[PDB]
């Protein structure tokens, strides 16, 4: 018997949800199609110091572009990622709506907020503006799906919260599609520092 | 093997073969995708 969690991946169309979940190669090759709901469930295995865990990540087929998702999409989710696009402020402005829809069905499951596409130079939603997670007991990370930057961070934080073990570690990264763009290491260090600085500042 | 140190077995729960949601024994259709219990 294995440890597995339903993880729903939500956020405006175009924010990079599909690109993100697809980085995990075995999760893509072993994905399962749910015809009633139009969902692809990607089984993403991570090897922890206590054994493998599996995040069954629910990816839409684009229906979020036309309104909210059906209850069945959310039902029995044990955790979630809400994604926005740091080059589109409206996607961040819609984060509260996605959170509302999620909590309506699932209550206060562990949720990570992810700002995607930080590889793009002309960033619009910067650390100082990202505060919704502080307001709602949520963890935040910058991510770049196309470069695999911070790919494992949401999953590690969720694993620790779900399993109740703050010392849980991933023993190795899963096999990921090779980066299609380079995330500048200096830019990443700067963005991480900006997030720390903002975390210490008052709302 | 594919187990996890400390994990608990719950009786009767069934994994949906379509969407992998773990259902209660009393559920005859998957609460998420409506697939019939195997
Ligand atoms: N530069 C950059 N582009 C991305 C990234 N993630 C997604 N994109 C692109 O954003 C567009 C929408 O991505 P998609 O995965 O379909 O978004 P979804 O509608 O949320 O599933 C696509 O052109 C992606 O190639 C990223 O991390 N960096
Ligand atoms: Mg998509
Ligand atoms: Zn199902």
């Amino acid at each position: 018997p294995q440890v597995q969690f339903k993880l729903v991946l939500v956020g405006d169309g175009g924010t990079g949800k599909t690109t993100f979940v697809k980085r995990h190669l075995t999760g893509e090759s072993e994905k399962k199609y749910v015809a009633t709901l139009g969902v692809e469930v990607h089984p993403l295995v991570f090897h922890t110091n206590r054994g493998p865990i599996k995040f069954n990540v629910w990816d839409t087929a684009g229906q979020e572009k036309f309104g909210g998702l059906r209850d069945g999409y959310y039902i029995q989710a044990q955790c979630a990622i809400i994604m926005f696009d740091v080059t589109s402020r409206v996607t961040y402005k819609n984060v509260p709506n996605w959170h509302r829809d999620l909590v309506r069905v699932c209550e206060n499951i562990p949720i990570v907020l992810c700002g995607n596409k930080v590889d793009i130079k002309d960033r619009k939603v910067k650390a100082k503006s990202i505060v919704f997670h502080r307001k709602k007991n949520l963890q935040y990370y910058d991510i770049s799906a196309k470069s695999n930057y911070n790919f494992e961070k949401p999953f590690l934080w969720l694993a620790r919260k779900l399993i109740g073990d703050p010392n849980l570690e991933f023993v190795a990264m899963p096999a990921l599609a090779p980066p299609e763009v380079v995330m500048d290491p200096a830019l990443a260090a700067q963005y991480e520092h900006d997030l720390e600085v903002a975390q210490t500042t008052a709302l | 093997g594919s187990g996890f140190e400390g994990m608990f077995i719950r009786k009767g729960q069934w994994d949906c073969s379509v969407c992998c949601v773990q259902n209660e024994s009393s559920s005859l259709k998957c609460v998420a995708c409506d697939a019939s219990k195997p």
